[PDB]
């Protein structure tokens, strides 16, 4: 087993109001089975598209999901990761200052 | 370039068994084949390289069969394991060549845990390999068959498929895309001090410079994060510096990239451009690192 | 070389059958069972290599448990038949084609019957040479005919002058049933043993024709007016005619 | 199925030709192999076919094999009575231990004895115990001709059957009343 690396972060200068495009990326797992899920205020954002799995030199896999969206003050975007090697599922929120 | 082919095989346990593959060329992606499809399919339109429709139909057919071999072949070597059908079980491929005159290679991992390799004519197990892969070993080398077609694969085919896919994706293996670099910070995990933090994004291809400076001075502390990827098969990049309050002055990112010609991105702390690019980010912090 | 073991055996719809496979070289370790049915069509079943592996499959109509137990025995627990198989159990070496070989057993033959007291021993005859037929061809014909027998497995031989002989007969290819519209019909079998006239002429001379049977062992209940039909040797004779 | 064999049944006389067709739809196609099953006996090895475009000779026998056509022949020149057996085209699914073996129904061979000059006649036969049960011997028809015994070839080989019945009033010129009979027939008084 290996536990998942999870990274949040904007396409694009994350200026609110302007479209964007928010990519979350899971590093560094083992086994290759996982659920991601992109969450806006808590509900689940509908259309989140995907990459295909890949694995790296050191066999961990890695993976892509992104979503478009509109960054406001007020609005709060993460990304939730369920995976064998965690008991409780893993949540990250986006900050764009990080 | 270094092309690779890469095999995710799981096996959950007498029944439950799934198979994917991708193909990489570089940093960019050429083919999928998902468990789900019968076919290969292709990523980009320059995905079949200089090989025609008949050479390409052959290669398919000679993966089919593999595949479908492949699962029933290690759900019967699985009973040799220690202990007994150790389910779940992971398998990994990784079979590709480099080029320059080239080197093919193809490894395999166990939980994993990389253990055996094609090697000259036959298969062989890695430095540290259990010691019940032995017997499976013999097995897969009795078969000339397979040994025989694997050679001409990665020998032969490999290397010529690739000279194909790099004069055909040419054009797709040069294009340059221009960073666009922004500021931010965070406070420090030390008191009294905070992380400047430089984002490039959106650049193509892959190698880029970035370091915090003081005009002359390459600030030494300067972090670079890890490479991470766009959807559009562009990179993103971050590099951090730990200054304490009232340093900040005086500091920019720099950036040199392939796409920029000789013209470096600065951007300083402060100036009236991240003023206004600062203005447009603001949020009420939370749920904040 | 590959010893397989019973040879034969009489299966009471509704019972299990063990079998053994004791292969005599550890150099050939893939041991596998291929199950042939009553209409000659073989197929491949279980193939185990370690010790200690054991598999489960259910075909029509019979249903099979094959252990490893050792590195040199094989077994199979046969259950559930419904109608007669065959087994055949083979070992190779890792390679089996251009460095060969395979190899394969002498199988085992499941009868199954229904009711016990369906077994019955086979009535014996030598019917004497055509003195017509001595006349017209100067060769003499004996026909020996077995009948009336269940199951299926007869074994036919002649014997004249206390010696067996192969020259100059042709027994049947496989026995036929008497009442053929009955499934619990009893079989016959015939035999020829063509020999000239100056040879069956000879008064001193000695035929025997012998059936062997396979039925019942001393370990089956039986409580029945008629004989208990155990595996026997039932046989007719003739001596030869001057005139 | 996977592997068809045809026909399904065939007849040579002795000193012909014969063969025997095999088509498959196993993947992959590692090797093929010929058995010969003597009815009530075990498999023997005839040939096994390695190669894209095959062929080999086992004495009196002869096989090739196309894997583009997935499709193998069996030849036996100048076939002998002892030939009568079925033969089982099999198809392995490996190249190794790892594999799998495919079979065919098998085509039955019949081989028919050349009986030149032949002596069709019908006996009568007495049991050797009295009494007074008897048997009819049908002897010597060629091959293009109440318990009857279906016909068996001897080795001067013969076609000869063999009929019993207890009936009142059998009886044996009559016995074979449901069978194409040579006009020249020897049928004796009894
Ligand atoms: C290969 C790179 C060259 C570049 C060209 C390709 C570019 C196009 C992109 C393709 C993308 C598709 C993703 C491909 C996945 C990457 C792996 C590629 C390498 C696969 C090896 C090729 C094997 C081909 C031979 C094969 O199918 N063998 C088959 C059939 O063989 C049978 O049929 C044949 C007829 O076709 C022969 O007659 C043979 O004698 C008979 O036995 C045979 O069954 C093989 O044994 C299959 C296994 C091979 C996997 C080896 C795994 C070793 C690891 C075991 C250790 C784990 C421990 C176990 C618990
Ligand atoms: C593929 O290339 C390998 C070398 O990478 C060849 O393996 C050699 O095989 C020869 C003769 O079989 C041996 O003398 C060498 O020792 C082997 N080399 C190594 C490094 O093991 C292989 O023969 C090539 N296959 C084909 C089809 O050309
Ligand atoms: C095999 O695995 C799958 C998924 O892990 C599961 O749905 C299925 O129940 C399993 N089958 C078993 C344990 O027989
Ligand atoms: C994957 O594909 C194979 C057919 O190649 C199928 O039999 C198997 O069940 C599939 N598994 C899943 C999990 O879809």
């Amino acid at each position: 087993q290996k536990t998942p690396q999870i990274q949040v972060y904007s396409r694009h200068p994350p200026e609110n109001g302007k479209p964007n495009i928010l990519n979350c990326y899971v590093t560094q797992f083992h086994p290759p089975h996982i659920e991601i899920q992109m969450l806006k205020n808590g509900k689940k954002i509908p259309k989140v598209e995907m990459s295909d799995m890949s694995f790296s030199k050191d066999w961990s896999f890695y993976i892509l999901a992104h979503t478009e969206f509109t960054p406001t003050e007020t609005d709060t975007y993460a990304c939730r990761v369920k995976h064998a090697s965690m008991a409780e599922p893993k949540t990250v929120y986006w900050d764009r200052d990080m | 370039y270094t092309f690779r082919c890469l095999q995710m095989s799981s096996f959950a346990n007498r029944s439950w068994s799934r198979t994917d593959s991708v193909v990489w060329l570089g940093d960019l992606q050429t083919h999928r084949w998902s468990n789900d499809s019968a076919t290969i399919s292709f990523t980009k339109p320059w995905s079949q390289g200089k090989l025609s429709n008949q050479q390409w139909e052959k290669l398919q057919h000679m993966f089919q069969v593999y595949r479908v071999s492949f699962t029933r072949d290690i759900q019967e070597l699985v009973k040799m394991m220690s202990p007994k059908e150790d389910y779940p079980i992971e398998i990994q491929l990784s079979a590709g060549c480099e080029m320059y005159a080239s080197e093919s290679f193809l490894h395999v991992a166990f939980q994993g845990k990389y253990v055996v390799r094609f090697w000259g004519t036959s298969w062989q197990t890695v430095p540290g390999a259990p010691s019940w892969l032995d017997l499976p070993i013999k097995v897969l080398n009795a078969d000339q068959g397979t040994s025989a077609t694997v050679q001409m694969l990665l020998n032969d085919t490999c290397p010529l498929f690739v000279r194909g896919l790099l004069e055909a994706g040419k054009s797709d293996l040069e294009k340059q895309e221009k960073p666009v670099a922004w500021l931010s910070s965070v406070p420090s995990s030390a008191h009294g001090h905070r992380q400047l933090v430089c984002h490039v994004s959106g650049f193509y291809p892959k190698p880029v410079w970035v370091m915090w400076m003081r005009g002359d001075q390459e600030q030494q502390g300067t972090h670079r994060g890890d490479f991470l990827p766009n959807a559009d098969e562009t990179w993103y990049l971050q590099a951090t510096l730990d200054v304490e309050a009232g340093e900040e002055a005086g500091l920019a990112c720099r950036v040199k990239h392939s796409s920029l010609g000789g013209q470096d991105i600065i951007l300083y702390w402060g100036s009236l451009h991240h003023i206004l690019d600062a203005q447009k980010m603001v949020w009420n912090h939370r749920h904040h690192h | 070389l590959l010893e397989q073991n019973p040879r034969w055996r009489l299966v009471p719809r509704g019972q299990a059958v063990n079998l053994r496979c004791i292969l005599k070289n550890s150099q050939y370790p893939w041991m596998s069972w291929y199950q042939q049915d009553l209409q000659k069509q073989l197929q491949w079943l279980f193939t185990l290599r370690s010790p200690g592996d054991k598999e489960v499959k259910s075909l029509p109509g019979a249903d099979y448990l094959a252990t490893r137990v050792t590195d040199t025995e094989l077994r199979l627990q046969v259950a559930n038949m419904s109608q007669g198989r065959t087994l055949y159990c083979t070992s190779s070496a890792d390679h089996w084609t251009n460095t060969g070989q395979l190899y394969f057993g002498e199988g085992s033959k499941l009868t199954v019957l229904e009711d016990l007291k369906n077994v019955f021993p086979p009535e014996v005859a030598v019917f004497e040479p055509s003195e017509a037929e001595i006349s017209h061809t100067q060769k003499a014909t004996l026909v020996c005919l077995a009948t009336g027998f269940y199951p299926d497995h007869v074994e036919l031989s002649w014997w004249v002058n206390g010696k067996e002989v192969h020259s100059g007969v042709s027994t049947d290819p496989q026995p036929l049933k008497e009442q053929p519209a009955l499934n619990d019909s009893r079989y016959a079998l015939s035999s020829r043993l063509r020999v000239s006239a100056t040879f069956w002429q000879n008064p001193r001379n000695h035929f025997r024709c012998q059936v062997q049977f396979y039925g019942l062992s001393e370990n089956d209940e039986w409580t029945q007016d008629r004989a208990k039909p155990v595996t026997q040797i039932v046989s007719a004779e003739a001596w030869g005619r001057a005139d | 199925t996977q592997v068809e064999q045809s026909p399904q049944s065939l007849v040579v006389r002795q000193g012909e030709n014969s063969v025997l067709q095999c088509n498959y739809s196993v993947t992959p196609d590692n090797h093929l192999r010929w058995f010969k099953q003597d009815t009530g006996k075990g498999l023997v090895s005839l040939t096994v076919l390695v190669d894209q475009k095959d062929k080999t000779s086992n004495g009196r026998y002869s096989a090739t094999l196309d894997k583009d056509a997935k499709h193998s022949t069996l030849h036996i020149t100048a076939t002998l009575l002892d030939d009568t057996a079925t033969y089982i085209c099999v198809v392995g699914d490996r190249g190794s231990a790892l594999g799998r073996l495919h079979f065919g129904a098998g085509t039955q061979l019949i081989v028919i004895p050349d009986i030149q000059n032949p002596d069709p006649a019908v006996y009568q036969l007495r049991d050797s115990k009295s009494s007074d049960k008897s048997v009819c011997l049908f002897t010597d028809f060629d091959s293009q001709t109440v318990y009857i015994t279906d016909k068996t070839v001897l080795d001067f080989k013969s076609n000869s059957a063999v009929a019993w019945s207890n009936k009142s009033d059998f009886a044996c010129a009559n016995a074979f009343n449901n069978s194409i009979i040579p006009e020249d027939t020897f049928f004796p008084s009894p």
